[PDB]
Order: C-alpha cells, then structure tokens, then sequence
C-alpha cells in the first residue's frame, strides 16, 4: 500500500509543561504577549460566559497539572483563526489547572452553531485538547451546554456516541460564579463517569 | 474567518505511544479505559489558530539572551533547527513552534521541581518562534542535562527538549520531545518506551549538524517534524 | 629506597597514537623526525614515585565541592569511577590518578582559554585521588561540554576529561583522555583519530554505569585503565 | 601468540595541562600540597644545582606550554620513591615552561651513579618525560652533565646511540644562574640538533 | 557592493586529495609542510566574481566549431552536460564553467606538450559557458584520448577533461577533472588516486547518457558538480 | 550526524592549465574577451600599482607553470563582483608565471580597508589562490603591503597566525619598476620561509 | 552501558509454600528449630503487642494461602540481625494466613524510631514482604501504627506517597484482643483501598 512519511510521535507534556505554555503558573516572569484564557474582550459580541472545571484521574484524585487548549466558534458561528491579542474575540485559548484547587477557568462567549461536513447543524460546542503529565498523547473532547438540550439531542457528533449515558459526560452544567453565568465541565479521565474522548 | 477546505490523514495510534504504558507509572491512572470515539472531520477539527499576528519579542527564540540577568547561561551552546513538513512532504510555513527545557544540570525553572541541582540565574528555559515561509525554524539554547525522577527507584530522563507545534489545524497540533543523538539514556527511559516501535523513537532523535554550527561559538542539532498530511476534499456529498 | 625487581611489557606504539598525525595540526612541528632509540630496562625506568604519603585534601576527588565559592557548579552531576589494572589483569593499588576538564559549557579555568563560554564561579576543574587497595578510584564532577578549537575551521573536541595515571614506575606513567559513550563528536575529532586503530579508541570511551549512580542525585560513568604489564625478571645475567 | 589486555592508549596532555598538574601556571589557586620543581630541601645531601631549559619545535620556535616530569637518584645513587613534601629529597618532580620566556627550572642535587641491569655503571643522569599540546605520547629523554665526560663516554645507555653527534644532544651545559651552579638542557623536538628520545 | 550575507560549509580535506601524495611525484616538492591556518569567513572569502556580462562567442561551448580551420575535428563526438548544485542540492545558476582537454589522440595544443601524437588542425581544446538559470551547462566536444606522462615509467592519464567552476564566491571556486565511465585506466592513475576515498573518485566519473545523445550524430556524458553548501548566517 | 551531498573533489590543474585559463601563455590564439591580469584601467580611482612575484618549490626552484587567481577590494574598500571588461576596475583577475623567468605580474590599485565579520578592520590585502601541476587542491593566501605596518600589526587575520615570523611571509615589498610603484610578493610553497596558506 | 550479571528472576511461592517455610500449616511435622511468628519472648523490653490481619484479592475475597515475612527494629530502634531462638528478641519472623479464617498473627514489640539515610526520623514501622500463589514477585509494604499520628505525619517514607488517602492504607488499627494491646493490619492487593506497595 501507499505509505506516507510517518507523523512525529507524541510524548507527554510532562509536569513542567507550564514553563513553555503557562509561564505565570510555573512561577515565572511572562513575556509581553501570552496565549491564555481570556478569549473575549468585554465588548465582544455574544453572551459572555465563564467556563470552569476540574480534571480527575482513575482514582478520583485531582489532576493538578493539566493544561487545556480550546477552539470554538464565535457567537456568530465563525471560527476566528487569525490569532491576535488585540482581537475582540479569539477562537483559540489555553488554560491550566491551579495546583491548590485543581481548577481551570476560561472567559469566553457562548459559541454559535456550525454545520458538519454534510451540512447538518452541530450543537454549540467548545473543542478541548487535554495535556498533562502521564498523558502520552493529548485527549480530545467537546464541551456542550445543558441549556441547549434540543440542539444536543440532534447533534450529529453527539449521536455518534452509542450510549446515551456517555453523551451526558460532555454536557457542561450551567451555574453561577460570583453571580455571573458560568458552566462547569469536569473531565474524568478514567473509570466511573469517564468522559468521552474522540479520535479524528 | 476559517473555512473547511482540507482533510488530515488519520493518525496511526500504534505509531504514537498508547495511553496505557504502565512502566511510565503516572500513565496508569491518567489513561482512559474506554475506547476513543471516532468522528468525521468537520470545520471544528480541520481549522485552528494561525499565529502570524502574535507579537514575538526579539529574543523569544534565543534562550541564551531571553532570560538575561547579567551574563550568559552556563552550558553547551547549541542551535536547534529544522523543518516542519506534513506527511506528503509539504512545508508547513508560519506555524508556531514552542519549546521548553531544563538547564545544563537538569534543573527546571519551575516551582514544582524538587531536584537539588542549581538554577542558572541566566537561563529560563522557554522559547518560541514561527516557521518561515519554507517551513524552517530555529532556536539557540544550551543542551539540557538529564535528570532523575520518581518513577522507578533509579530512573533518569535522557537530555531532552519539549516541543509543541500548532500546524494548520487543531487536528495537527502535537506535543513531543526531542532527544539527542547517541544518548545512552534513551533506550532505558519508560517515557521514550511509551512508543512501542523503536523506528518511531528514531524520529525523535535530533542529529548533530556540523554544517549548521557556528565555529568557535556553538554546535547545532537538526530536528525535523512531520505533521499529519493535509489534502483537499474529494468526492464528498456529491 | 626503590629497587629494580620487575620488567614492564614493551609498548605497542601502533596501538598508541603515533607522534606525526598531521590532521592534528600542532603535532606536525612537535613530533620527532628521528627514530626513538630503544634501551633495556634498568632501575632508572622500572622504578617511580609512590604517592601514598602525599597529603590529600578532603575534597580533592570531588569537583562539586573543591572549588566552593558559595554554591554548586551548574552541570550534569556525575561520578567517574573505575579500576586501574595492568595488562595481566592485576590491580594497581595506591596509585595516583589525576584529572582535569572544562566546565559544563566547555570553558576551561585557564588563562590561555580564549573560548567565550562563561566560567562557572563554583567549578575549578581539577581532581586527584589514589586508587584503593583493590585498584579502584572515583571522582565526582560535572560532565564537561565540548569545545571548539583552532585546528580546522570547524573542529570541536568531544566532551572529555584529561587523565594522568602514575602506576608503579616511570615506564607505566600515562596521560590520556576519557570520552563519553555515544558522543557523536568522537569519530570526527583529529585528536581521537591520532589513534589509528578504532578498537584502541574504544578503550577511551567511558560507559554509562547506572548501577553506580546515586538516585535523585548523580549519574555515573565507568572508566577502567590498563597500564603496562608488570612481571618479575627471569633468567637475567645468570 | 599470547595477547594480553591492551594498554590504554595515550593522548596529548593538551594546552591546558596546567589545570591538572601545574595549577599556579594555569593562573589558578593551589592546594595545600603540590608536586613541583624543588626536589631538594636546602640541607639535603649532595651538590645543590639548578637545572633549566627551553623546548623547541621543528620550526625553531619555543614550546611555551610544555610540562616535564623528572626522576633521578639522590646524591648517594638511591631512588627515593616514597614521595613526601617533608622529605629532604624527592627523586620525583614536575616543572613547566613559563609562557613568556618558555623556560622551565628545577632545583635539585646532582644524582649519584647507578648501575644498569647487567651491573655496568651509568653516567649521572636525570630521566625526563616531556608532555605538551601536540605531543600525542610523551617523549622520554635523559639529561647527563658536561662535567662528567669520563663517565658519559663509558655509559652503556649513551653507547646505544649509534652516532656520537646525537649523544651530544643529551649533555647539559654547566653554567651559572644568579651566581649558582646550574646546567642548561635545551630540548629540540624536531629537526636540526634533534634531541635523542628513548623507548623502553 | 558585493555583500557578506552567507557562509559556506567547511571543506572536508580528507575527501579532497591531500597536498602530499607522493606517487604523484610533482606533489612532493609542491605541497606545504606547515599546516594550513584556519580563518573565519569574511566578506573577502564569501564573495567573488559574477561573470554574467563576460562576452561569450557563439561557439565558446562548442569545441567542434570553435577551432575551425576548414573541417571537423577527428574523434568521438560527444556532448558533456550536467548540473552545478551546492551541497544542500541548490542549483548554482549563471556560474562560469571552463574546460580544457587533449584531442582524440591525447595531444594537447600547448607548446610544452612533447607527446608524439599529432595535433588535429580543427581542434583547439578549450571551452567555456555559464550555467543557465536552473544550474545546467553543456559543451560539445570530442572524447579526449589517454596521455602518457613522465611520472612512473609507464603511467598514462585516463581520458579526461579539466574543469574550472567559479560558483558564488572565491570560497567555492574549484578545479577538478572529469573521467569517463568504465575507463580501465582510472584505478591505475596516481592523480586520480591522490583522492584517498574511492567513493570520492566515483564523483568524478561521467556517466554515458544515451537519453541526451543526438542519434546518428553524437553521444553524451553527464557530469554533475557539487560546490560547497551555502547558507545564511545565524546568531552572529 | 547530518551529512550533506559531498563536494566534488579537487584535482590538480596540471601543466597544460594555460590551454583553458591562460590561452596566450599556452602558445594559442585568444578569444575576443579574456579574463587576465589588468584589474584597473589607467583612469580608475586609487593608487595604481604593479605587483609581481615568483613561486618556489620545496627545493628552492621556480614553479614556472603557476596560475594565480586574485580577488581584492577597490580603493574604497568595496568588492566589485560584476565582472565586465568595460569596467574601469574589476575585483578579480588571473595571472601566470612565464616559462623562462617564472615571474607573474598584475596591474591593479591598492585595495582599501574592509572589515571582518565582527566589524574589525583588516589591513589592505589581495586574496590569492594558487594552482599548478603538482598542487592537488589550490592554496589560499593573502598579499599584504609593507607600507601598512600599523594596519598589519592590528589585522585580525594576520593575528590568527601564531608566530610573527610567519606573518612576515604575507608582506609584499615596496619597490619601483620603471619609475612606477611596485610590490614584490614571492611565494614559497614549502620549506624555509614557507608562505602561510589559509583554510576557510 | 555497564551491565552486571542478571539477578535470578523471581517466581511465585505457589500454594504449597508451607511445605518449605511453614511446616505445621502444611499439615506436616516440624523440625527442632523453626522460624515463626513470635519475635519477642515475654521478658523482652518494649510494649508487647499482638498483630493480626487478613489479605484480600481484587474481588474482595480472602487470600488464604498468604505467607508474610517481617523485619522490624527492637523497642530501642535497633535492628537485630543475629537470628537465634534463644534471643529475647529477633527483628525477623514469618507468619501465614490460616486456611479456614484467612488470618495471620504476630507476637512482637512496638518498634522504636529509626532514621532514614539522610538522618530524618521515620515513624515506627514493621517491614512486610508478602508471598502467595499468584504473586510472581513478593510485594513490599510497611505497617505503621494509628497511635503514632504525629510521627506518621512527618515520616519521610509516608510522605513519598503522593496521595494522603493512600497513606491511610499503611496505618494499622489499635484494638484489644483478650485484654492485650493489638493492631489489625489488613492488606488489599488490588482495587478499592489497595495497599501501597514499595519498590526499593
Ligand atoms: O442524545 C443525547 C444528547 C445529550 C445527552 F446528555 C443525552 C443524550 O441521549
Ligand atoms: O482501553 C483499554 C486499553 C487497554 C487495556 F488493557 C484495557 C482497556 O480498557
Ligand atoms: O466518516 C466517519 C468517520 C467516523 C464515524 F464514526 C462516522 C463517520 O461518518
Ligand atoms: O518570561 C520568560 C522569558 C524567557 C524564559 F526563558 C523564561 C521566562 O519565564
Ligand atoms: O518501545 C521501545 C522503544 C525504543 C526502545 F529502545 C525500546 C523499546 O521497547
Ligand atoms: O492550506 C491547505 C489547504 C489544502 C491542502 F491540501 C493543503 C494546504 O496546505
Ligand atoms: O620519523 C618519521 C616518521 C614519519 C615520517 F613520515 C617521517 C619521519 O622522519
Ligand atoms: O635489551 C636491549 C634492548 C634494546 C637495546 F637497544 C639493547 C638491549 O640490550
Ligand atoms: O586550587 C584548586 C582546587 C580545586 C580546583 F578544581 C582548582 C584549583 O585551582
Ligand atoms: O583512527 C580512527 C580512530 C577512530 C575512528 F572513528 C576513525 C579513525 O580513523
Ligand atoms: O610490585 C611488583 C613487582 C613484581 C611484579 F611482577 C608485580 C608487582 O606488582
Ligand atoms: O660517547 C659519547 C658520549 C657523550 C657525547 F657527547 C659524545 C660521545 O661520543
Ligand atoms: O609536514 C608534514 C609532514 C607530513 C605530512 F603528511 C604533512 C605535513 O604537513
Ligand atoms: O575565530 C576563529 C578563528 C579561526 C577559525 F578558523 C575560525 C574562527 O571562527
Ligand atoms: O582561441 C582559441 C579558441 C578555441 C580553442 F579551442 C582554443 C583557442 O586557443
Ligand atoms: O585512493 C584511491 C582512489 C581510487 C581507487 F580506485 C583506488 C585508490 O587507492
Ligand atoms: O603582527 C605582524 C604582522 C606582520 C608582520 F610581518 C609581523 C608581525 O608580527
Ligand atoms: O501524612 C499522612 C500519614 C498517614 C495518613 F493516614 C494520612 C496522611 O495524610
Ligand atoms: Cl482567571
Ligand atoms: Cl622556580
Ligand atoms: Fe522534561
Ligand atoms: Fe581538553
Ligand atoms: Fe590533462
Ligand atoms: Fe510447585
Ligand atoms: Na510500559
Ligand atoms: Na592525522
């Protein structure tokens, strides 16, 4: 068969991932411009939301050194790929769990609906890649929203998960953090309530 | 905004390390037990950030000068350079390459590093750059030392530099580790050996590159990176 | 005083480097053009200094502590250890082993070193010890960096430690250089390649020795040294 | 044939030999006890002498980074092998050329006569090993004395040198340095007046 | 206004012939005995002549017509063609390639050649051209004959054509010799064998190139030339 | 390690080099345009100078079949790479030794000062490449001028030659030839007074 | 790298381990002297204690054929290696689980404090090696005491266990058995409450 060049193989981001990608969290000085967890300037269009979560290992213990990359459509359902700290909205961001509480946060807007390749609307979602010490190749998941139940039930991606109970692992819970609209999205890497992870 | 105009060759997850590799002890509790769910590529997966407009500092790619507190870091001065291509051999231009590493003695500048070996007051250990229009990147740094870790009772990481590469989409994003030609610690490392195929491990080993050295100044190592092949869509929906 | 009670196996001067090795440029004008004159062994050649009564400082064998100006040197912490035997396999006890090297960046603490790489305020680069009653020695140090030199226009010494070993007589005294397992600079070095037989070069390459490492602390390398075989006289004068 | 373990091969002492073996000359601090160029305490038995010399390459230029090891009998013709800085006399010493003038010095006594293995007396001599940058394996020579002409003419080692003119290269010249008895022993590594070097 | 904006990969002087190769007798007295002194590259070494506006004649690259005294030269008609690239595989466009050779019988048109074989009145033995914008050159000539010479008592040069290539700087300038595929004289020649590594000698052997021949007219040989790698300065 | 394509190896230019590169000296007709030994037309700016020299082998005998290529800055210290026989000045030329006398000549201007890559001024110099029968790979040297003593003393290239005595081999001697300023630059390939040759 | 002789590989002790190491439990006659579960004769210094425990597999079922070896300091924190059935105290003993009840017992004294190699005090502990059918290489653990909370909190071995919850698995529970001080130490080989096992 036809064989291409092989992809460079993944390795763990390791415990000190923050040195390279989360400088403040490492305990270090930061550079003039950093890629971080505020996707939306306060006047960006759409509904401003906080996202937060914790990450659990197979023993039920917090993964306090995890690093997350996120990619989402803006409120109008458009992916803004020209990354710039001066943009009103970036579709891309990064966040990391605090070492004390094991909690990550992201400041963004609720994404608009985008269609899949066959033209079928997907429910509003945030694409997440999870990296950490002990994770040899990053885990892909999606964060969907519990107040989009009608959309979620018809999502052609959620519908590829055979068991409805597993679909529930991808639905963030609406809540309030300091009085502001928020959604909590905990990830369970392994075991009871294990979060769905994707390959594509 | 971004458009869905391409597809990315499916990953070989027996070429990459698997999730559960128990000799690397932390992987046991941080690996899924359920199968990954395969999904088709959509605009959500075939697009990603481009960093052309990120503001880079003058020394962001130069670890000899980017943590300057009065002098030069102590250590083996090296250029680390190479090309980012996809599996079809096509250069990947204007892509973000980030790296992080320990100092010459294997000490990381990170609050959680308990190793005794001293910090270097003139070495931070992070760099970033964008590949050029032909896919090439380069950094200047010092060669990191190996360093001991609590896995087995006498385990040591080979000298290594952590790399992150964005590529054209979130589907292509990769974190990996560069190792150094001839290092006898490489075949003993449970993190290296998370990769089951030794030919795959070979792809992570940077080669000494004398042609790129600066005489009387610094050596050089070449590390080329291959991201997932990108192709146009064909015969879809129809 | 010393007595003539032994003979030493004749040196193989095609195993050792020859004097004229022109790729090592300085050897051209510093090599004899006349043949060496062979002479029989007498008490002048079969005796030499014993250093049992030399006063050694507490840290003379420990380069991590013997140039202490407020902290630890920066670099890969290593034990360098091994055994000194003769060609018959007999241990050479209570013999002087001296070593000297550059720091982690390939800078020597010597007024004539013009290399730009910085000095380490806590590293001197010299050690000495006496082999024990079973022929074993050991040092603690940091792994020296390679460093560039004015031979060809882009020549670099591999990482190396200079060794001097006295042995039982002036006939056995040797200066040599230790290199490190897997270093890709070794086959490119005109000083290494002063030795014509690559099997002889193999004898100068120290092997990684995990069994001798201190976990969470330092790696270890093993370097065994073979001096000329010593035998009793037989059937002489008669 | 019978093959033993091979000897560890020699390599050059290199330009920075002084770091390890001539600490002061490197420009560095010295340790409490150093092996150096004063073989004789002032009250050691025998005739106290200064030895000095310069070392020349094949182009007639000074070898300013050479290092010499010496081994000689005491005045009574005895080799004192128990090295000790408190000895009245050590048979062993070390010296190195100064970088400015290229000159080495040694303070010692004239050695007494010792016999070779066949019982034949050798002329008074100092055994020298010469090390330097560019010298892959050290060069052995002997320093004999020009005021021992009768002894030198009968030396069974000097007599192994086929050509009388080459014997002359091993004879140090009596002179006076600051009014004191001295002998000068220049070494020519290569070319015209090339010093005899031995193998044994 | 030539500018210092590149560095050239250091030569491997064990790949090239060494200076002292005593079986090539004239090298004994014409080789240095002191080591070369290494120096860093400056604008003096990293620049050199560009010959784009040297005026070439119509036939400068065509030895079958550039010494025309009323007929064609006698001998094996051949095209000699190839590419000039650097060690990174980059073509070297618009560079000067010069060549000189003996005639079909091994006779050079030079006053110092005492070989008895006759001159050919319609053959001179010199050509020159510039590589094109993709690095290619081509000459048309006759295959030179082997040459006896006063080295050992029965030494013969293999058939050969001398080449000079300027390249982008004085650091890249090279003189070399082309030899012809299969010539049994090649492994016997002390000039060829001035090159210690037989894999380096292989790089001097032009291959028969039937694809570039003109049927019923002339054969062709391919000779590619690699000059020192050129790269930008970095971290200087 | 990384290995590139190997450079095409050098070979001697041989005794008949003039056929290709010095047509008149071979006894042959020349073409309309030749590259030869007049770098400056009479009207070019700068001090007009004649250069001449002989080339000696290791036995002190003339190398009568030498071919030299030269590369130098104009009087203002600029290298002129656009070669054209119309130019008042070209930075490049070629010369050869005559077969009877063994002498080569060049007609040029004294080059101005040019900085090395670190910004340090080099003394005025002409870069020379020497080719001949018996020379397997050409020899690189530089011709400096004895009336630039202060600049020569501070040249960072000259200062890479370890022995002062060897620096003297690169200094051409000012004289007068037919009332005109000249400099003689003899090259000794081998032995006493051996000319410094460079690798770069 | 340097490679030594390989260690002889382990194999399971198997179900009939008692034939060799626990003769009475096999149903067999015993020899004059046996190594068994009474480390302290009644007159030995220290607090006399009974230790008991059960061993559970991954399905929560008793491992009835377990064999345990123990190693502990005497009451003064000294290891007594000279094994002798005459001694009032031995630092070493052996026990086994009964086939019906699955319980092992030990009769000993509470060990005193011993320092680690860096001079830091370890909490009172008994070193245990566990062998059984289905265990391919024995499992190492430590038994600490719930009435030494302050010492356990500062033990540099306990502090190498990353999760506090896992430290609890090594703390034996004080109780009374027939009016006498006892501690229960259950071992769970696998699953919920899995006992920490060490490599050293
Ligand atoms: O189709 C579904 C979508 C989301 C969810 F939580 C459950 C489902 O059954
Ligand atoms: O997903 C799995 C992968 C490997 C394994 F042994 C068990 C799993 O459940
Ligand atoms: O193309 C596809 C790939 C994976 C999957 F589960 C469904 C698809 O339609
Ligand atoms: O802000 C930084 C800049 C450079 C570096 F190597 C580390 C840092 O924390
Ligand atoms: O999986 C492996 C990868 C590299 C290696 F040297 C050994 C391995 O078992
Ligand atoms: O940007 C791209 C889009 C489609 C493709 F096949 C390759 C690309 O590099
Ligand atoms: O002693 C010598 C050794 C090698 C050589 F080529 C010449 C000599 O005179
Ligand atoms: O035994 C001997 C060895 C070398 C020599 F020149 C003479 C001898 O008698
Ligand atoms: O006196 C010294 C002591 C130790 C060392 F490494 C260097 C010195 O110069
Ligand atoms: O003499 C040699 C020694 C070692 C080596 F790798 C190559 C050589 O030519
Ligand atoms: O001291 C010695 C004397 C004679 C001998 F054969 C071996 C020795 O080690
Ligand atoms: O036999 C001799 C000894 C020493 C010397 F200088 C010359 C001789 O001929
Ligand atoms: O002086 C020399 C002697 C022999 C050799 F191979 C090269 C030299 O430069
Ligand atoms: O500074 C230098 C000196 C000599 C050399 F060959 C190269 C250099 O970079
Ligand atoms: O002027 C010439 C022209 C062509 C040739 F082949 C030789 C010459 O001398
Ligand atoms: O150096 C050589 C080159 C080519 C060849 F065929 C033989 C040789 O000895
Ligand atoms: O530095 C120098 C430059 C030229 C010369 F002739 C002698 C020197 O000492
Ligand atoms: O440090 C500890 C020690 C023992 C325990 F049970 C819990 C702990 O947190
Ligand atoms: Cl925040
Ligand atoms: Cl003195
Ligand atoms: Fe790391
Ligand atoms: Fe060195
Ligand atoms: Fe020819
Ligand atoms: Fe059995
Ligand atoms: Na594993
Ligand atoms: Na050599």
């Amino acid at each position: 068969p036809i064989e291409l060049l092989p992809e460079t193989p993944s390795q763990t981001a390791g415990p000190y991932v923050h040195i390279g990608l989360a400088l403040e969290a490492a305990g270090n000085p930061t550079r003039d411009q950093e890629i971080w967890n505020r996707l939306a300037k306060p006047d960006a269009p759409g509904e401003h939301i906080l996202l937060l979560g914790q990450v659990y290992d197979g023993n039920g213990h917090l993964v306090r050194d995890s690093f997350l990359e996120v990619w989402q459509a803006d409120a109008n359902g458009e992916y803004q790929d020209a990354y710039n700290l001066e943009n009103a909205f970036n579709s891309f961001g990064r966040t990391a769990t605090t070492f004390d509480a094991g909690e990550w946060t992201l400041h963004t807007v609720k994404p608009g609906v985008v269609n899949n390749a066959a033209g079928v609307p997907m429910a509003p979602h945030i694409n997440i890649s999870l990296f950490a010490r002990g994770i040899n190749i990053h885990l892909h998941t999606r964060l969907y929203f519990d107040d989009e139940a009608q959309a979620n039930a018809k999502c052609p991606v959620l519908n590829l998960i055979e068991q409805p109970q597993r679909r529930e692992t991808l639905i963030a819970k609406r809540c309030e953090v300091d009085g502001k609209t928020a959604y909590r999205f905990d990830i369970r890497i392994q075991g009871e309530g294990e979060t769905v992870f994707f390959d594509f | 905004p971004a458009q869905d105009n391409s597809r990315f060759v499916i990953r070989d997850r027996n070429w990459h390390p698997k999730a559960l590799t128990p000799d690397y002890k932390t992987s046991i509790a941080r690996s899924p037990r359920q199968a990954l769910v395969s999904i088709p590529q959509s605009i959500s997966e075939t697009t990603g950030p481009n960093f052309s407009h990120l503001g880079f500092g003058a020394h962001d790619h130069d670890l000899l000068l980017n943590f300057n507190n009065g002098g030069l870091p102590i250590g083996e001065r090296i250029i680390v350079a190479g090309r980012v291509v996809d599996q079809y051999g096509k250069p990947v231009p204007n892509t973000l390459v980030e790296m992080w590493q320990a100092n010459a003695g294997g000490r990381y500048r990170h609050k959680n590093d308990r190793y005794l070996a001293p910090l270097d007051p003139n070495f931070g250990g992070v760099g970033r750059c964008l590949t050029d229009s032909d896919g090439y990147y380069s950094f200047r740094t010092i060669k990191p030392g190996p360093y001991p870790w609590r896995n087995g009772p006498n385990d040591w990481r080979p000298a290594h530099i952590h790399f992150g590469i964005s590529g054209p989409s979130i589907a292509t994003k990769l974190i990996t580790q560069l190792y150094f030609e001839g290092d006898p610690l490489i075949p003993m490392c449970p993190i290296v050996k998370s990769i089951a195929n030794p030919e795959a491990v070979q792809q992570l080993i940077a080669k000494l590159d004398m042609n790129n050295a600066n005489p009387m100044d610094c050596l050089a190592y070449r590390f080329d990176i291959v991201l997932r092949g990108q192709r146009k869509t064909h015969f879809e929906n129809c």
